[PDB]
């Protein structure tokens, strides 16, 4: 009673836009490093596009009189071929930066590029997380940390999950690559917030009096 | 290698009026569908990837723009030095500003 | 008091220099004024063109050297000023015309 | 060599004025618009490639993706593909 | 390595305002540019 | 007037699609009706080698992308050109849930 060759337009008009989002994630990550970039989202309103950003300090990306933002809007439109002025943008601010892995790991990358030793950077990150109210943070720094023969030394503090579906909700992970004279220094972070949002971790029972 | 001046002016104007240029990573023969120039050529003529790519290489070398490559796309943005340079090739007068500063929102 | 105008013209390449290019530009009848050299070794390059222009609106600046840099044709630093490098042209022709105060 | 002609017998046998089928692949309208230039790139052929890393091998054309299998596991979670069952 | 030759006087096809050259632009003639 | 309009909404996650459904049903009870049709789930499948090099046990990934689709074509003549707007802006603006309207 129905034709399957027509709804393929609706289905293929969702896929393309999901992909368009990922290129933006990559571009922002390569661009708004200094603005505490974290993530992105999109809303394909027919008249115009809207994009919502999550940044520690938006005023940096906002730019005096909204210049950087506007310079960006005209740019994306040419690439995705939309009429500019229909490619507007909005920015939102993260308040719990310690619960965000991306902010932490990027800060760590900065601190590392200034030559400070790993032992201080990691534990400063971890203190920052715990102050934010977290049940664990693990840091790892693999590579040619010494003369040769690269090794991984990992730092941790609290308790962490490692398996199960719950690791896709309460466990936030991220990684980066740091290019240096000796070579490449792999770094990755993971944080555990069990009381996140409103969801309740299973196998967790509370009783009454 | 031998680029017409119409093309130069076209690229610069596109930059100023859009403060940007997102360009493909391509080296085969083709015509850019965005920036167009008229040199008695039909209604308008579109350029070729080769000329524009050489132009952009030079500009970024001089410090005018700053690249931010991605999913095999070139993303350029003009800076302040670049503005202080584009403003005279086009013969623009002082004080004039590009469109994105014109309160798009 | 004429230099002030040429600056914009050359940006659209109206000014044209060279014996093999000046000749052809005028013969197509699309020229406004032309210029010459204070002198030159052979009349031919001078007295040949002068008739071809009179027979088909001329000037003459006693400084043939000004005709070089006034028509671009100069190397400068990336930081403004200039190399003080000038090629000594000998004739130029104004096409687009895009001065009026001096005449 | 404009002054080069051929016998009429050797003219009708020439290939009918038809557009060579090989069309290449323009993943986006942006990336094109239709001496050495005589033979710079006359061998037109499909050149489908990953829209991330530009490799011509192991490219999922299914669903109009055009992503290499290696260049895929990384961005799959962002796109929305997930691993269950 | 084309064997070109050098001439400073590229301007004597004519005598004095003449039309020597077959606006503007053995084996017959071979016109510049196309044929 | 009467324009036989139809509402189609698409999403990849099943929790907002059902939330959007409820809002719309709430906001379209008056401007006629708006009962849903739940379509068969289009599931996209991709199987990939878990290894970038092809070493060791041949082990496979199994991704998929479920896409859920609902269709309220119940407006029909019960909505005018402007009347469709009313609700469509009164419903929540969930960040991701494609919507298209056709007669």
């Amino acid at each position: 009673i129905v034709r399957r060759d027509e709804e393929n337009v609706y289905y293929s008009k969702y896929l393309n836009d999901c992909i368009m989002e990922a290129e933006l994630h990559e571009f922002f990550s390569r661009e708004l490093v200094d603005a505490g970039y974290a993530s992105c989202s999109l809303c394909r309103t027919i008249d115009s596009i809207c994009v919502i950003i999550q940044c520690a300090e938006p005023e940096v990306v906002m730019g005096d009189n909204h210049y950087r933002l506007h310079k960006i809007e005209y740019l994306l439109a040419g690439r995705f071929m939309c009429d500019p002025k229909n490619f507007n943008i909005w920015v939102d601010k993260i308040i719990k930066r310690g619960l965000s892995a991306e902010i932490m790991v990027d800060n760590l990358r900065a601190k590392l590029e200034e030559a400070m030793p790993i032992r201080r950077a990691a534990y400063s990150i971890i203190r920052t997380a715990m102050r934010a109210g977290a049940a664990g943070c693990e840091v790892i720094v693999a590579g040619k940390l010494r003369a040769q023969r690269a090794r991984a030394n990992k730092f941790k503090e609290g308790c962490l999950i490692s398996t199960g579906h719950p690791k896709r909700i309460f466990l936030a992970e991220a990684t980066r690559h740091i290019k240096m004279r000796q070579g490449v220094i792999g770094v990755k972070v993971r944080i555990y917030n069990p009381n996140i949002r409103g969801a309740v971790m299973p196998d967790k029972i509370e009783i009454g009096a | 290698v031998h680029i017409p001046k119409a093309v130069y002016k076209a690229v610069y104007a596109h930059l100023y009026e859009n403060a940007s240029l997102a360009l493909k990573e391509y080296w085969r023969v083709g015509n850019v569908p965005g920036i167009t120039y008229v040199d008695e050529n039909g209604k308008l003529c579109n350029p070729t990837y080769l000329h524009v790519n050489c132009i952009m290489q030079s500009l970024e070398s001089r410090g005018v723009v700053k690249d931010t490559f991605a999913w095999r796309h070139h993303y350029y943005l003009l800076t302040e030095k670049g503005e202080q340079f584009i403003r005279k090739e086009l013969d623009l007068t002082d004080d004039v500003l590009p469109t994105p500063y014109s309160k798009p929102s | 008091f004429l230099k002030e105008t040429f600056k914009r013209i050359h940006n659209m390449d109206g000014l044209v220099t060279g014996h093999r290019q000046v000749f052809k530009y005028l013969e197509r009848k699309r020229a406004k004024i032309c210029f010459l050299a204070s002198d030159c070794e052979e009349k031919q390059y001078a007295d040949i063109v002068e008739c071809l222009c009179k027979e088909y609106h001329l000037c003459k600046k006693f400084t043939r050297r000004t005709l070089g840099e006034l028509t671009g044709q100069v190397r400068c630093l990336a930081d403004s000023d200039k190399i003080i490098k000038v090629v000594p042209a000998s004739a130029c022709v104004i096409h687009n015309f895009v001065d009026v105060d001096s005449f | 060599r404009n002054l080069g002609s051929c016998g009429a017998e050797d003219l009708d046998s020439r290939v009918h004025p038809s557009t060579i089928f090989w069309p290449t692949e323009a993943d986006n309208i942006n990336l094109a618009s239709g001496m050495r230039e005589t033979e710079f790139c006359t061998h037109i052929a499909h050149k489908r490639e990953c829209r991330i890393c530009g490799n011509y091998n192991s490219v999922y054309r299914k669903y109009g993706l055009f992503i290499c299998r290696r260049c895929f596991k990384e961005n799959a979670g962002k796109i929305g593909f997930v691993k269950l069952h | 390595e084309p064997k070109k030759v050098r001439l400073a006087c590229l301007k004597y096809y004519t005598i004095k305002g003449d039309t020597a050259e077959p606006n503007c632009g053995a084996r017959h003639a071979d016109r510049c540019h196309c044929g | 007037m009467h324009q036989k309009y139809t509402i189609i909404v698409v999403g990849k996650d099943l929790k907002l699609v059902e939330r959007y459904v409820k809002s719309i049903v709430k906001e379209g009870r008056a401007f006629g009706i708006s009962g849903p049709c739940r379509a068969p789930v289009r599931r996209l499948t991709i199987t990939t080698r878990k290894s970038p090099c092809g070493e060791g046990t041949n082990t496979w990934h199994r991704f998929e992308l479920r896409m859920y689709k609902r269709t309220f074509w119940v407006t029909c003549g019960g909505n005018d050109i402007s009347t469709i707007l009313s609700k469509t802006v009164v419903i929540p603006g969930i960040q991701v849930t494609v919507e298209v309207e056709e007669p």
